[PDB]
């Protein structure tokens, strides 16, 4: 596999560079490829031949290499830039393509928000299927650090709980969501169900009750 | 309009072998060599083989004695196989246009240059003893994928199909936020990825976001999508959410109605 960093970091307008280090029968031989991976759709061709940028890829990406090592660097980074990236090369055969082990890009400096919570009870379908599930939706916060707690009647639940990882959003906002999966009878166990988002310090919390219609 | 289109199984059991097609569009398979790449979840792109005009065909070694590209110029079609598969093949497959070349780069000793044989600068004499050398070859092997297709999803295990179950997510008196109001649909219990859903057909699409799926203690996925709309119109416009699990080949249109308190 062609060695790039883990995770790279960036801020807005500047200037980032990702390596690529493989041996002498993979990059030495040369010829070097970049790719972008935008979380939904499919990757992207960016450069070729070590330097050759691909149609439509804009002048900022440049591809370079000295002996066993190429580097990708983006001018001007942009928030449409937030993606992971890989590094690929032919060893002993034009056939034979090794890939790296791949980059995270963050881009940094964007305008901070705080979740907008949603808390959605069981709905009347899924109670009469004998089956409770609880979802808690959070939207447009930034940065995508969020941590969920769920309390059932003032007391922390652990049970029954799954929450997403954070992703963003069309509007470059993150989002998460959280479920309780109950059976009826606890659902109705109890007076309260609260999920708890916190945030930069900050904790929103809503309330739902089964004794009434939230 | 180079398009390359994925289809196959969604779901294989483990020790079969997994068959997938590639359907090409705009371009002859004549003309452009064709191969296949995979991505396991969270892990890095991994190299499967290709076929060339000419047929031959090169795999990854690691995997060369589970892997056959086959092609067929007619139907303009490109299969792949693979054996004996295990929780591990579970991935994203695609399959892209490729460019290969090799190119025969020679090098000189030093104090020699190519012109053919490696002739000492300043030798005056063509046969001249010390005066030549035999060049070297270097072979640079050239790669990289001109077109990506969309992916297929391919999930390996015993486990068995289960469509959806959709309940609604509707915004009652007291989830509203003014002039807007969220209301969505909980996408439960199915097996395997993936599940796609849309809003009224497609029509309504601003606000939408469709949330990652979970994966349960039960093995199976869970997910939930949701839309932003003017709390004015609660009441008024209807909204529907279509599902799609074609890993069964369902769909289900679930009308969510604001909730009446």
């Amino acid at each position: 596999v062609l060695n790039q960093p883990s995770s790279v970091s960036g801020s807005l307008g500047q200037r980032v560079s990702i390596t690529c280090s493989g041996s002498s029968s993979n990059v030495g031989n040369g010829y070097v490829s970049w790719y972008q991976l935008i979380p939904g759709s499919a990757p992207r061709t960016l450069i070729y031949g070590d330097t050759s940028r691909a149609s439509g890829v804009p002048d900022r990406f440049s591809g370079s290499r000295s002996g066993n090592t190429a580097t990708l660097t983006i001018s001007s980074l942009q928030a449409e830039d937030e993606a992971d990236y890989f590094c690929a090369s032919a060893e002993d055969s034009s056939s034979n393509a090794v890939f790296g082990s791949g980059t995270t890009l963050t881009v940094l400096g964007q305008p901070k928000a705080a979740p907008s919570v949603t808390l959605f009870p069981p709905s009347s379908e899924e109670l009469q299927a004998n089956k409770a599930t609880l979802v808690c939706l959070i939207s447009d916060f930034y940065p995508g650090a969020v941590t969920v707690a769920w309390k059932a009647d003032s007391s922390p639940v652990k049970a029954g709980v799954e929450t997403t990882t954070p992703s963003k959003q069309s509007n470059n906002k993150y989002a998460a969501s959280s479920y309780l999966s109950l059976t009826p009878e606890q659902w109705k166990s109890h007076r309260s169900y609260s999920c708890q988002v916190t945030h930069e310090g900050s904790t929103v919390e809503k309330t739902v009750a089964p004794t009434e219609c939230s | 309009q180079v398009q390359l289109r994925e289809s196959g199984p969604s779901l294989v059991k483990p020790s079969q072998t997994l068959s997938l097609t590639c359907t090409a569009s705009g371009f002859s398979l004549s003309d452009k060599a064709v191969g296949w790449v995979r991505q396991a979840p969270g892990k890095p792109l991994e190299w499967l083989g290709s076929i060339d005009t000419a047929e031959n065909t090169g795999y990854n070694p690691g995997l060369k004695s589970r892997l056959s590209i086959t092609k067929d110029n007619s139907k303009s079609q490109v299969s792949l196989s693979v054996s004996s598969v295990t929780t591990e093949d579970s991935a994203t497959y695609y399959c892209a246009t490729v460019h290969q070349k090799t190119r025969k780069e020679k090098n000189c000793p030093d104090g020699y240059i190519y012109s053919w044989i490696c002739r000492r600068v300043g030798s005056a004499f063509c046969s001249r003893t010390g005066d030549y050398t035999s060049p070297s070859e270097f072979d640079i092997y050239e790669f990289y994928v001109e077109g990506w297709g969309q992916g297929l999803l391919v999930t390996v295990s015993s486990a068995s199909t289960k469509g959806p179950s959709v309940f609604p997510l509707a915004p009652s008196s007291k989830s509203t936020s003014g002039g807007t109001a969220a209301l969505g649909c909980l996408v439960k219990d199915y097996f395997p990825e993936p599940v796609t859903v849309s809003w009224n057909s497609g029509a309504l699409t601003s606000g939408v976001h469709t949330f990652p799926a979970v994966l349960q203690s039960s093995g199976l996925y869970s997910l939930s999508s949701v839309v932003t709309v003017p709390s004015s119109s609660l009441g008024t416009q209807t909204y529907i959410c279509n599902v799609n699990h074609k890993p069964s080949n369902t769909k289900v249109d679930k009308k969510v109605e604001p909730k009446s308190c």
